[PDB]
C-alpha cells in the first residue's frame, strides 16, 4: 500500500511502500539528514504508530539537534510523562569505535523487533547512515586475521548486511516502515557496500551531487530513484503514467545535455526546444522548500498533497503551463503557488524604485 | 487620403504594446542615414555633393559642380541648387565634373534623383567605366540585335533596349577626346 | 529478434533497475498458457532459484506464481541474503540438479538463475575465509570454473538419452553498463546469447529495455518459430537502419525526407516492441 | 579506520551545556585538495564529519579576487540562525545577490546579449565581489564589516563603476562617525533608530568614485 | 571500463578544433563580405531620404519577408527575425489584413513553419551557395510582384559589427494604391519633385518601387549573410570554449580514474602475496 | 564496432595484419591495391568525427 | 614527429642535413598546428594552405620502401 | 642528494656562506626512495609509491632552509610523471616548492 | 627575503625566495644547463656563496 | 582571425610595449660568452623594478 509522505519527487517518482523499506543514497552535503529530517516531521507525526531512531556514525550535534527537537515538539516528553513520547533513539555516533557502531544498528533493530513481534504495531524505523555499520565492520575486519576483498572491504560484507537487512521487514504480526540513509563513500556507486545495499531496499531514493550543485533541494535524481509501487496494479493508472512521462522527458533530456553542452540551444530543433523547456520546467518543479530547512532559510516549509503532486504534474507534462517561466517552478509549493510566484515574479520586474521620500528616515518623529 | 500616421518614431510605441516588453524595438532604414531631403542648406557655394551609387560598389561620394544625367528627354546636367528631380536615365553615359578635371562613366540605365537640399543621388545597376568597355565587339553585338527579330513582344521591347544601349555605346565609344 | 530454442544458455544481464527480473518472469508465465495447450511430451518445467535476494521479494513472486497458477509447474528455490554465503554458492548448482531430473527423463526443462552475479561474491565469501589467494577484484581465478561448471549442465540431450533439454537463463547485475566487469565478461563467454538491458532505454520508454544493437543468440533463426523467421528477418535490419539515422539527425542538422522515413518506420516498430508487466503475447 | 582517526579527532569540538561549565571550541580542519575535486577519499569523509564547508576555489583565486570563497558550495547552516543579527538583516539579502550574480554570470560566459535589467545584476554582483574581498593578515570587527556591507546591498555604492571600491570601502569605513560602530555593536542589530541614523550619514559620503 | 574516458577525450579534443577552425572559416568569410556591404549599403539611403519611413501603414495585403540563413550553425540569428516576424508582424495587424509570409533562406521554412503557416507562401532556398547578386534579387522580387500587396516589409539582421546584431525592418510600399497615399501632406510633397519619365508619374513609381524592393532585398540578403558570418563567428568560439572546458573535465577524470585503477590493481598484487607467504 | 554496423565478418580492417603482406612476396599489384584500401579506410576513419 | 625527439639534438647530426632538416621540422611543426583542416579543402587562407600543402608534400617525401636503406 | 645536502651544509654551517643547491630531478629521487621501499618488503602506498614519501621526501627538503649562520637556497627539477597534478609525486613535491619557473620552447 | 640572482624575470616576475626551494619545469635544449650555470656563476660572483 | 590591423588604439600601443618588454626579459650570460661572444650583464634589482 501506498504511504503518503509529503515531498513531491518522493511521491511522484519513487513512492514508498507503508510496508517496506526505505533507502537514501548520499555522497556527503547532498542532504540525506535533512530529506530524513523532512520526511520525520511529515510522517512520524501523522503515522501514529512508535518510531526508533537509530543513528548509526552520524554527527552527534545532530543527534543533540534532533533531542532538542523532539523534547520540544512534544515528541519526546520528559519528567513525569515519559510514558506519552513516541520515539527511542539508539545513539552510536561517529565518536565511538568501530566495535560500538558496528552494532548500534542491530540495537535500534532489536528495539524495533520487540515494537514489531510482541506489541504488534507499525513501526518506523529511522536507522541513519547504515553504510557507518559497514565501515566500522570493515575497520575491525582488517585485524580480525582475514583476507581484504574489493575495494577495502569485509569478505563477509554480503552475509552480515543480509543478516541485518533482511530483519527489518514487515511480518504477519507487526510492520516496520524501515527509512535507512546510504552514504556512498566517494561518490561511488559501484561501490560493494551501496551495490549490496541496492539489493535490499524496496524504495530507493538516490541522492546526487550535480542537482543538488544547481541548487534544486531536494536533490533527489528523478531518473535513477525508483520503487516497486512505481506500478500501474497499485496506485492507479494516472499516476503511473504521469511518472512515466515525466520520467520519459527527463530521460531525453539528459540524452540531450551533451549537444547542449557542446552547441547550446540554438542548434536544436523546435520539438526540442519544447522538450527542454518541459524538462527544465518539471526539473526545476520536482523541488521544495522543507518544513526543516526553514531553519536556515526564512522560507516557509510546504507540505504537497498528492493529489496536487498528479495536477501539477500532469499539467506541466500536457502543456497546460507552458507559459510560465523556469524561475516560477523553483521553491514552490505546487501548481498553485506556482501560478502564485508568477504573478510576485511578474510584478517586481517594473514596480522596483520610489522609496525616495516618505519614509520615517527624517530627523524629528 | 493620408489617415495613417505612421514613422519610424511613432513605430516605437505601437511596437511597445502588442510585443511582449523584454526585447529591443527593430531598427529602421531612417536610423541609418543622416544626409536628408529638406534639410536646407547643404550648397554651400559651388560644391554640390554628388552621392553616386550601384548596387555592387560604390564609386563616388565626394562633390562635384555638374552632373550630366542621360535622361529620357534628353541629357541634361545638373547643378548647386538644381530643381528637385525623378529622373528614369537612358542607357548612356554620366559625366562627372569636379571642376577642371572630367571622369565619364556610362551607366546601363536606372533612376536618378535631386532633393530640394542641392544633393543628388545617382541610382544605376551597372556603371561601367569607358576604360574597360570595347569598342570591337559593340558592332557585332549590334549585327546581333540588328538581326534577331521575332514577333514576341517581349523579345521586341529586350531586343529594342539591346539596339538603344549598343548604339549609345557606339556613340560614346567613337567621339573621345 | 534474439529467439530462445531448447537447449540455449541465454544470458540475461542489466543494470541494477531493468526490466531482468519482469522478463524472466514472463518467460515462466507464458509456461503456463503454452502448457495448457501443447501435449504431455513437449512441456516445460520452469525452475526460477532466487540467489541473494530479499526474502520478501521471494514471498512476492510465489504470490505472483499463485496468483496466476504458475505454481503448478514451478520449482522455487530460494536462497536468501539471511542465508550464509556457503548456500548462496550452491543454490544454482542445486536448483540445477532440481531441474536435470526432468533433462534426465525426457520432458523439457527451463532454469532461471536469478542473479549469478551474487553467486561469485557468496563464492568470494568462502575463499577469501578458507584462505585461497585472490585474483581478480577479489575473486579467485576459478571463478569462470565456477560458473562453467553450472551454466554447462543445460543441455539439449540426444534422443538415444531420453531426447530431453534444460533452458538456462543466467542474470547478471552490472553497476552502470560496466560490461568490462569481471564477473560478467566470465557469463558472456560461455552463454549462447546476450539479452542485454540498459537503463537509458528503460526510463525513454522501451519496456522490456533490450539493447537491441548489443542482443545476439548464437542458436539464431534456426531455432524460432516459423511463422516469425520470415517476417521478422526484416525486422532486426529495420530497427539496424533506425539507430545510425537517429545516431545523425540528434543535432538538428539535416533531413532527406526519404531517411525521415526509415527514421520514422523505425518509430513505428520502438514503439511496436513495448510490453506490459505481466503479459504473455 | 581514517574516517575513525578524522572522526575522534573532529568530534570533540562542542558546544558544551550550561550545567558543564558552558564553554565551546570551533575546529578549523583545512584538506589540501588536489585539482579541486570535492569527490576524493579524504575530502568526502571530512566533509560528512565537519559542520559546514569553506570552498575556497583555484579559479576565484587566480582572478585576483583574494579570499576565494566559493558563495555557491560554501554552506554552514549550524551558525545561520547563529550569527550577529544585525548582519544577518542585511545578509539574507546579499546571499541572494550573490547568488544572482551567480546565476547569471553563469548565464553570460561571454557578452553579446544585453537585457538592461540583467546588467543591474552583473553590476551589482561585481560591485560586491569587490566590497568583500580583502588584503591578507586585515582582520575586520562585525560592526565595521555591517557597515561596509550595508552600504553595498543598498545603494550608496553604485556611482562608482567597480574599481575603486579598494578605496571605498576604507572611505565609507573613515567618514562615518566612530560613535555609531559602538552602538551597532552593543545593540546586536540595526534598530530603527540606528536605521534612520544608517540611512542618514551614508548620503553625505566623499567618496573618491566618479 | 578505462577505455571509455579515453576515447570521450580522443572525441571532444577533434570537435574543438573542428570548431577552431570554423571561428576562423567564419571571422573570415565575415571580411570578405566586408568589402561589399557598406558598398550595398549606398543604396539604401536614397529611398529612404526620398520616400519617407512609414511602416505602421493599414495596408490591405503585405508581402513580409524574412531572409534566414542556410547553414544552421546560427547562434542566436534564425530564431530572432523568427520571433521578431511576429513581433513587428503582429503590432501592424489591426482590422484583419492579407499577409504574405516568405522566408529566404533553409532555415526559414524550418522555423516560420510552426508560428505562422496559413499565412506563408514562399520558400526561398539556396541563396546563398555561390554568392550573392543583384539579378537574384530582381527575380525574387519579381516572384514577389507576381502578386500585388499594398506593402513590403523586409526583416534582415542589420550587420553593424561582430556582437551587435539589431534586426531591420525595410518598407516598401505600393506605388499607386499607398506610396502616394502616404505623401499627401497638404496636397503631394513628390510634386515638387519634378518628374522626368516617358509616361506618367503613376507607372514610373511602379518601376521606382520595384526597384526599390529589388535593391533593399538584395541588401537585406547581404547583410543577412555578413551578421550569418559573424554570429557563426560568435557561435563556434563558445563551441571551442565549451569543448575546451569539457576536455579539461574529462582529463581530470581520466587522470583519477587512472590512479584509481593503478592503485586497486596494486592492492590486488599486495593482498595476493601477503595472503600467501 | 563493426559487427554493430553489420559487417558480417567483423574482421577489422586497419588492425588486421600478415607477414605475408610484403610485395617481394605476393606481388607487388596485391601490396598496392591492399594498401590503398587501408589508406582509404583510413582518412574514412580520421573523416567520421567530421562526419558524424 | 611531434612525440619523438632526440635528447642528443642536432649537435650530432650530419652537417648538410642539419641545414635543411631544421627548417624540414619547423615546416612540420606548423603543418601539426594546421593539420586537421585539410578537410575544409574549400575554405583557403592562402598562407595556411600554403604550409598545409607544403607538409603534405614533406610528409609524403618521408616514405620508405621495406629495407630500402638510403 | 644526502651527500649533497651534507657538502652543502658544510658550505652553509661551518663557512658561513650562501649555499646553492641543486638537486636534479627530484622525481628520480622520489622513485629511488620508491624502490629502496618497495625493496625491502614495505607495503606500496598510493598510485605505486613508497608508504614513507611523505616523511622521507620531508627528511630531504627540511634541511633545506634558512639559518642563523647562512642559507641554502635550492633549484630542483621537477618533472610530472603523467603531466598531472594530482599524481602524488608532484603532489608532494609542490607543498615544499615555493617558486616555480617555467622553461618554453 | 628575495634572493638577487641578476636575471631580470626571474628576480621580477617570480622570485628567487632566500632559503626556500625552487622548481624548474624544464626540457631538452631550451637552455637549463646553461641557466644553471649562469646562476652558479652570478651567486658565487655576488653574494659570496659556492654552490652544490 | 580578424587582422593586424583591426585592433584599436587602446590595446596596439600595449601590443607594442608586451612586444618590447617581452624581447627585453631576456638577458646575454656570462656564462655563454664562451660561445656567443658578448660578455653578460648582472642586473640589480632596484634596476630591474625602474626599468621595468
Ligand atoms: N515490461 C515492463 N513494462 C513496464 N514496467 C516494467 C516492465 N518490466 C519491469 N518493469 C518495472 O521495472 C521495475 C524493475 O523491474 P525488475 O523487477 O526486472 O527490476 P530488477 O532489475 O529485477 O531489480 P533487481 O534486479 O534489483 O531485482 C519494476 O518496478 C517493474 O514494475
Ligand atoms: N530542503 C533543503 N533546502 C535547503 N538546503 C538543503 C535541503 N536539504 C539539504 N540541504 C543542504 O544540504 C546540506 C547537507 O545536508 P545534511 O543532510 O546535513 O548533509 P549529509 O547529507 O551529509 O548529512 C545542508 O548544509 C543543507 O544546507
Ligand atoms: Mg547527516
Ligand atoms: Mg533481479
Amino acid at each position: 500500500e501506498i504511504l503518503v509522505t509529503g515531498i513531491k519527487v518522493v511521491d511522484l517518482l519513487a513512492p514508498y511502500q507503508r510496508g517496506g523499506k526505505i533507502g537514501l543514497f548520499g555522497g556527503a552535503g547532498v542532504g540525506k539528514t535533512v530529506l530524513i529530517m523532512e520526511l520525520i516531521n511529515n510522517v512520524a507525526k501523522a503515522h501514529g504508530g512508535f518510531s526508533v531512531f537509530a543513528g548509526v556514525g552520524e554527527r552527534t550535534r545532530e543527534g543533540n539537534d534532533l533531542y532538542r527537537e523532539m523534547i520540544e515538539s512534544g515528541v519526546i516528553k520528559l519528567g513525569a510523562e515519559r510514558g506519552n513520547s513516541k520515539c527511542t533513539l539508539v545513539y552510536g555516533q561517529m565518536n565511538e569505535p568501530p566495535g560500538a557502531r558496528a552494532r548500534v544498528a542491530l540495537t535500534g533493530l532489536t528495539v524495533a523487533e520487540y515494537f514489531r513481534d510482541i506489541e504488534g504495531q507499525d513501526v518506523l524505523l529511522f536507522v541513519d547512515n547504515i553504510f557507518r555499520f559497514t565501515q566500522a565492520n570493515s575497520e575491525v575486519s582488517a585485524l580480525l586475521g582475514r583476507i581484504p576483498s574489493a575495494v577495502g572491504y569485509q569478505p563477509t560484507l554480503a552475509t552480515d548486511l543480509g543478516g541485518l537487512q533482511e530483519r527489518i521487514t514487515t511480518t504477519t504480526k507487526g510492520s516496520i516502515t524501515s527509512v535507512q540513509a546510504v552514504y556512498v563513500p566517494a561518490d561511488d556507486l559501484t561501490d560493494p557496500a551501496p551495490a549490496t545495499t541496492f539489493a535490499h531496499l524496496d524504495a530507493t531514493t538516490v541522492l546526487s551531487r550535480s542537482i543538488a550543485e544547481l541548487g534544486i533541494y531536494p536533490a533527489v535524481d528523478p531518473l535513477d530513484s525508483t520503487s516497486r509501487m512505481l506500478n500501474p496494479n497499485v496506485i492507479g493508472a494516472e499516476h503511473y503514467n504521469v511518472a512515466r512521462g515525466v520520467q520519459k522527458v527527463l530521460q531525453d533530456y539528459k540524452n540531450l545535455q551533451d549537444i547542449i553542452a557542446i552547441l547550446g540551444m540554438d542548434e536544436l530543433s523546435e520539438e526540442d526546444k519544447l522538450t527542454v523547456a518541459r524538462a527544465r520546467k518539471i526539473q526545476r518543479f520536482l523541488s521544495q522548500p522543507f518544513q526543516v530547512a526553514e531553519v536556515f532559510t526564512g522560507t516557509p516549509g510546504k507540505y504537497v498533497d498528492l493529489a496536487d503532486t498528479i495536477s501539477g504534474f500532469q499539467g506541466v507534462l500536457t502543456g497546460k503551463y507552458d507559459d510560465l517561466p523556469e524561475m516560477a517552478f523553483y521553491m514552490v509549493g505546487d501548481i498553485k503557488e506556482v501560478k502564485e510566484k508568477a504573478d510576485k515574479m511578474a510584478k517586481d520586474i517594473a514596480s522596483r524604485k520610489e522609496a525616495d521620500n516618505k519614509k520615517v528616515s527624517e530627523e524629528l518623529k | 487620403e493620408a489617415a495613417a500616421p505612421a514613422g519610424p518614431k511613432e513605430f516605437t510605441e505601437v511596437w511597445n504594446k502588442k510585443a511582449p516588453s523584454t526585447l529591443i524595438v527593430p531598427e529602421f532604414p531612417s536610423n541609418y542615414t543622416a544626409v536628408k531631403a529638406v534639410g536646407e542648406g547643404q550648397v554651400h557655394g559651388d560644391a554640390f555633393p554628388v552621392n553616386f551609387y550601384t548596387p555592387h560598389s560604390i564609386l563616388s561620394q565626394a562633390q562635384k559642380d555638374t552632373v550630366v544625367l542621360p535622361g529620357v528627354d534628353g541629357y541634361f546636367g545638373v547643378k548647386a541648387s538644381h530643381v528637385p528631380t525623378i529622373a528614369q536615365l537612358k542607357p548612356g553615359v554620366v559625366e562627372l565634373h569636379s571642376g577642371a578635371e572630367s571622369e565619364k562613366f556610362f551607366v546601363s540605365g536606372g533612376f536618378a534623383f535631386v532633393h530640394p537640399n542641392g544633393v543628388t543621388d545617382i541610382c544605376v545597376l551597372e556603371a561601367a567605366t569607358l576604360d574597360q568597355v570595347d569598342p570591337a565587339a559593340v558592332k557585332s553585338a549590334l549585327a546581333a540585335a540588328s538581326a534577331a527579330q521575332p514577333t514576341d513582344e517581349f523579345e521586341q521591347a529586350a531586343n529594342r533596349a539591346a539596339i538603344e544601349l549598343y548604339s549609345a555605346l557606339e556613340s560614346a565609344v567613337e567621339a573621345k577626346a | 529478434l534474439v529467439p530462445i530454442g531448447r537447449g540455449q544458455r541465454e544470458l540475461i544481464i542489466g543494470d541494477r533497475q531493468t526490466g531482468k527480473t519482469a522478463v524472466a518472469i514472463d518467460a515462466i508465465i507464458h509456461q503456463k498458457n503454452c502448457n495448457e495447450q501443447v501435449p504431455k511430451a513437449q512441456r516445460v518445467y520452469c525452475v526460477y532459484v532466487a540467489v541473494g535476494q530479499k526474502r520478501s521479494t521471494v514471498a512476492q513472486l510465489v504470490k505472483l506464481f499463485t496468483q496466476t497458477g504458475a505454481m503448478r509447474y514451478t520449482i522455487m528455490v530460494s536462497a536468501t541474503a539471511s542465508d550464509a554465503a556457503p548456500l548462496q554458492f550452491l543454490a544454482p548448482y542445486s536448483g540445477c540438479a532440481m531441474a536435470e531430473y526432468f533433462r534426465d527423463t525426457g520432458k523439457h526443462g527451463l532454469i532461471i538463475y536469478d542473479d549469478l552475479s551474487k553467486q561469485s561474491v557468496a563464492y568470494r565469501q568462502m575463499s577469501l575465509l578458507l584462505r585461497r589467494p585472490p585474483g581478480r577484484e577479489a575473486f579467485p581465478g576459478d571463478v569462470f570454473y565456477l560458473h562453467s561448471r553450472l551454466l554447462e549442465r543445460a543441455a539439449k540431450l540426444s534422443k538415444e538419452l531420453g531426447g530431453g533439454s534444460l533452458t538456462a537463463f543466467p542474470v547478471i547485475e552490472t553497476q552502470a553498463g560496466d560490461v568490462s566487469a569481471y564477473i560478467a565478461t566470465n557469463v558472456i563467454s560461455i552463454t549462447d546469447g546476450q539479452i542485454f538491458l540498459e537503463t537509458e532505454l528503460f526510463y525513454k520508454g522501451i519496456r522490456p529495455a533490450l539493447n537491441v544493437g548489443l542482443s545476439v543468440s548464437r542458436v539464431g533463426s534456426a531455432a524460432q518459430f516459423p511463422g516469425m523467421k520470415q517476417v521478422a528477418g526484416t525486422l532486426k535490419l529495420e530497427l539496424a537502419q533506425y539507430r545510425e539515422v537517429a545516431a545523425f539527425a540528434q543535432f538538428g542538422s539535416d533531413l532527406d525526407a526519404a531517411t525521415q522515413y526509415v527514421l520514422e518506420r523505425g518509430a513505428r516498430l520502438t514503439e511496436m516492441l513495448k510490453q506490459k508487466q505481466f503479459a504473455p503475447i | 579506520d581514517v574516517f575513525y582517526l578524522h572522526s575522534r579527532l573532529l568530534e570533540r569540538a562542542a558546544k558544551l551545556s550550561k550545567e558543564l561549565g558552558g564553554g565551546s571550541l570551533t575546529a578549523f580542519p583545512v584538506i589540501e585538495t588536489q585539482a579541486g575535486d570535492v569527490s576524493a577519499y579524504i575530502a568526502t569523509n571530512v566533509i560528512s564529519i565537519t559542520d559546514g564547508q569553506i570552498f575556497l576555489e583555484t579559479e576565484l583565486f587566480y582572478k585576483g579576487i583574494r579570499p576565494a570563497l566559493n558563495v555557491g558550495l560554501s554552506v554552514s547552516r549550524v551558525g545561520s540562525a547563529a550569527q550577529f543579527p544585525g548582519m544577518k538583516q542585511v545578509a539574507g539579502t546579499l546571499k541572494l545577490e550573490l547568488a544572482q550574480y551567480r546565476e547569471v554570470a553563469a548565464f553570460a560566459q561571454f557578452g553579446s546579449d544585453l537585457d538592461a535589467a540583467t546588467q543591474y545584476v552583473l553590476e551589482r554582483g561585481a560591485r560586491l565581489t569587490e566590497m568583500l574581498k580583502q588584503k591578507q593578515f586585515a582582520p575586520i570587527p562585525i560592526e565595521r564589516q555591517t557597515v561596509a556591507v550595508y552600504a553595498a546591498t543598498k545603494g550608496f555604492l553604485d556611482k562608482v563603476r567597480v574599481q575603486d571600491i579598494v578605496a571605498a570601502e576604507e572611505a565609507v569605513i573613515s567618514q562615518v562617525n566612530p560613535a555609531v560602530f559602538k552602538i551597532l555593536k552593543a545593540n546586536g542589530k540595526i534598530t530603527p533608530a540606528l536605521d534612520a541614523h544608517l540611512k542618514a550619514e551614508l548620503r553625505k559620503v566623499k567618496l573618491p568614485g566618479a | 571500463s578505462n577505455q571509455a574516458v579515453k576515447q570521450r577525450i580522443r572525441a571532444i579534443k577533434n570537435i574543438g578544433k573542428i570548431t577552431k577552425a570554423m571561428k576562423m572559416v567564419a571571422a573570415s568569410k565575415m571580411k570578405n563580405a566586408q568589402i561589399a556591404v557598406e558598398q550595398s549599403r549606398g543604396l539604401v539611403d536614397p529611398f529612404v531620404r526620398l520616400f519617407g519611413d512609414f511602416p505602421a501603414v493599414n495596408s490591405n495585403k503585405s508581402v513580409v519577408v524574412a531572409v534566414t540563413s542556410d547553414k544552421g550553425l546560427c547562434g542566436g540569428l534564425n530564431s530572432n527575425i523568427t520571433k521578431y516576424t511576429r513581433a513587428t508582424l503582429a503590432t501592424t495587424e489591426s482590422e484583419g489584413k492579407d499577409v504574405v509570409v516568405v522566408s529566404i533562406g533553409d532555415k526559414g521554412r524550418s522555423q516560420l513553419t510552426r508560428i505562422e503557416s496559413q499565412r506563408y507562401q514562399l520558400a526561398i532556398a539556396d541563396t546563398y551557395k555561390v554568392r550573392v547578386t543583384f539579378g537574384q534579387a530582381s527575380l525574387i522580387v519579381e516572384e514577389l510582384i507576381k502578386h500585388n500587396p499594398q506593402s513590403y516589409q523586409i526583416l534582415f539582421n542589420k550587420f553593424r559589427s561582430a556582437i551587435s546584431f539589431k534586426p531591420t525592418v525595410a518598407t516598401i510600399l505600393s506605388p499607386d494604391l499607398l506610396e502616394k497615399q502616404l505623401e499627401d501632406v497638404t496636397g503631394n510633397s513628390l510634386d515638387a519633385y519634378d518628374i522626368e519619365a516617358s509616361h506618367e508619374r503613376s507607372d514610373v513609381l511602379r518601376d521606382l518601387t520595384e526597384f526599390h524592393l529589388g535593391v533593399t532585398l538584395y541588401n537585406a540578403m547581404l547583410e543577412n549573410n555578413c551578421s550569418e558570418h559573424a554570429s557563426r563567428m560568435s557561435a563556434m568560439e563558445n563551441s571551442t570554449k565549451s569543448a575546451g572546458e569539457m576536455l579539461g573535465k574529462l582529463t581530470l577524470d581520466y587522470n583519477r580514474k587512472r590512479q584509481a585503477t593503478i592503485t586497486t590493481e596494486l592492492i590486488e598484487i599486495i593482498a595476493g602475496a601477503s595472503a600467501l607467504m
